[PDB]
């Protein structure tokens, strides 16, 4: 039999997009030039420290100007020492200013030389105030380190601290509702309460895109199991996952049929690098054309079947396809909804207010058909009649950077900020307690 | 139809049945005699049972 | 030929460039680059991840299809008798590496 493979057509392959350079490096000085004219008070720097890409501008304007990966390198034959996205990841000696898999900063020589990249690229020849994002619960160590990173190595007026999520709930013009904000190092899940964070009971699970990254590289060293000529970095995984990967509707009917062979030449997605037809493992590694004659542009080929459906799931289903001992999104999310607030004494009405607004915030959100499984599994949960509504931010890897730069210079972050003689007096782990930051201590 | 939440004998009687669907549970009360049709026939934790509310 | 390179690298430094305020009175401190174990030591919040208690639906470790049943030899969840062969004829080293990719 000719016929499963005759009529069926050429390939159309997508190359590898490593996570490169890009030839640019500006001096940029116009924005002093603008920050010195406006009155003050009204003035003031705004850096999400993100764990995939710390970010940094002005309060006054709409997008950041530096968008930079914590990425450091030091060396020498005199001694290079660039940092940001000037590493070209043709010479690594890369370490990263946060702990790989969590978003809490533990590699302080690199965070100071980060911002160290930031002050300069912005411009800084001589005092503005700072507002920077950190992560949920973080450890008094690393907030005692940052503020005297910030005031004793560059100084500085006042910075004050706050969860990006919540600036991208307080961007989004919400009220009350259940922020579920999926990053690169974990997935929160906060519910608010009129504009003010229930920090006693969110839950964040412990997956994440840095996991997506790291586990769908193990499935790609596992699957091509004979040996696969070629370097499997860990970014360009993460570039697979980002442009290859879904959450599926029905699992467990779309799993199991699968990789059969009527229509697997549109399931598989197929990615470059510079007999068989009973066996269902020719079709999981190779697919339905013929085996690989040991050819150039055959062999350095890796083809995508489950990966697509089994990666993104993980978020959903923890315990069983990556053995990560926690619970679910949607088990989180009615453990939240029907069995915690119903039984906190303070407010009023627990599913009819908070299931107003539903809405996703993180960048490991932007998949295919997210936010409609959430949308199921709450209505599978939830009583029937429920006003349930889920939707999304609408630049949801920006906003956390909008919502601290709108924030900056109002009433309450003016009543807020930490000033260099409350340094010096309070102490170090001083928290002026926001409805944004975390709980005083 | 639907699955069975929870069993919970509220007095001490009538026993609350949350049944499940896939698109919402809905809780119940029962009468004391449709509780002794239901606990003749085995139902424990999460079978999915048929209730005639009128029969 | 590797001239532009050069001045490729060159320009991108960070030493290249004079720190106009950096203070220099600040000295940098020993212990620190720490771990979570580490700091949680040091106080001794981030304990509000929370596990599951349900019934989890097993699947495969080799591909990823449903499976319903493993083996004593390795302990593997696999598919069918394709998957099997697969498993009792691979090469030492990796048996482990699958249940490692698992947990
Ligand atoms: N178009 C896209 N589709 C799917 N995923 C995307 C897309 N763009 C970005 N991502 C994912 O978003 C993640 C980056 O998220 P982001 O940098 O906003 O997190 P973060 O704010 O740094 O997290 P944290 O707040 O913990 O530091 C990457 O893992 C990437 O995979």
């Amino acid at each position: 039999r000719d016929e499963p493979w005759k009529r069926l057509p050429p390939p159309t392959v997508y190359p590898v997009k490593e996570a490169r350079f890009e030839k640019y490096i500006p001096p940029q000085l116009d924005g002093r030039e603008r920050a010195l004219a406006q009155p003050p008070g009204q003035v003031a720097i705004v850096i999400d420290n993100g764990s995939h890409s710390v970010r940094a501008g002005w309060n006054f304007e709409d997008k950041p100007r530096l968008a930079i990966p914590p990425i450091m390198s030091k060396y020498r034959d005199k001694t290079f020492s660039f940092a940001g996205s000037d590493c070209y990841a043709a010479r690594s000696h890369i370490r990263n200013a946060f702990e790989a898999g969590t978003g809490i900063v533990s590699n302080w020589d690199v965070m100071e030389h980060v911002l160290d990249y930031v002050f300069v690229k912005l411009g800084m020849n001589e005092d503005m105030p700072i507002v920077m994002t950190e992560a949920v619960a973080n450890l008094p160590y690393s907030r005692k380190s940052m503020s005297e990173i910030i005031f004793e190595c560059y100084g500085a007026p006042s910075l004050v601290y706050g969860i990006d999520s919540l600036f991208s709930f307080r961007h989004n013009q919400g009220q009350t509702g259940l922020v579920v904000s999926s990053s690169y190092s974990a997935t929160h899940v906060i519910p608010v309460y009129n504009r003010k964070a229930l920090l006693s009971q969110a839950i964040r699970l412990n997956w994440g895109g840095w996991h997506m990254a790291e586990y769908m590289l193990k499935l790609l060293k596992l699957k091509y199991y004979t040996g696969f000529p070629g370097k499997l970095n860990s970014s360009q995984t993460e570039h697979m996952v980002r442009d290859f990967c879904y959450v599926s509707l029905d699992y467990d009917r779309e799993l199991a049929g699968y990789l059969d062979w009527t229509g697997l030449e549109d399931r598989e997605r197929i990615v470059q690098y510079p007999d068989w037809s009973k066996s269902l493992l020719h079709a999981f590694r190779y697919g339905p054309r013929p085996f690989d004659p040991s050819s150039q542009a055959e062999t350095h080929r890796v083809h995508l079947n489950v990966e697509r459906i089994r990666v993104p799931e993980v978020l959903f289903q923890p315990a069983a396809i990556a053995g990560v001992d926690q619970a679910g999104l949607v088990e989180i999310a009615g453990d939240i909804l029907c069995q915690r607030l119903p039984s906190l004494p303070g407010i009023q009405d627990a599913p009819d207010a908070f299931l107003r607004d539903v809405f996703l915030t993180g960048g490991n959100t932007l998949f295919q058909n997210f936010d409609e499984r959430l949308r199921q599994g709450l209505m599978a949960l939830l009583p029937v009649g429920a006003p349930l509504r889920v939707r999304r931010a609408q630049d949801a890897i920006l906003d956390a950077w909008r919502g601290a730069a709108g924030w900056a210079c109002t009433e309450e972050a003016k009543a807020a900020w930490i000033t260099r003689e409350e340094y010096l007096e309070k102490g170090g782990e001083y928290i002026k307690e926001h409805d944004l930051g975390n709980a005083f201590a | 139809e639907g699955e069975v939440t929870e069993m919970t004998p509220e007095e001490a009687s009538t026993l609350l049945i949350g049944l499940k669907s896939a698109r919402g549970q809905k809780k119940l009360r029962l009468d004391p005699s449709i509780y002794e049709a239901i606990q003749k026939e085995r139902v424990q934790v999460g079978d999915v049972i048929y209730i005639e509310t009128n029969t | 030929a590797q001239a532009a390179h050069q001045a490729l690298v060159e320009q991108l430094d960070l030493h290249s460039i004079h720190k106009t305020f950096r203070n220099p009175n600040w000295r940098p401190n020993q212990r620190r680059n720490k771990t979570i174990k580490a700091i949680l030591g040091e106080s001794q919040t981030n304990i509000e991840s929370a596990p599951s208690l349900a019934p989890m639906k097993h699947y495969c470790d080799v591909t990823g299809l449903p499976a319903p049943y493993l083996d004593p030899k390795t302990r593997l969840r696999y598919h069918n008798k394709e998957i099997f062969a697969m498993i009792r004829n691979l090469p030492q080293g990796m048996g482990e590496q699958f249940l490692e990719a698992r947990g």
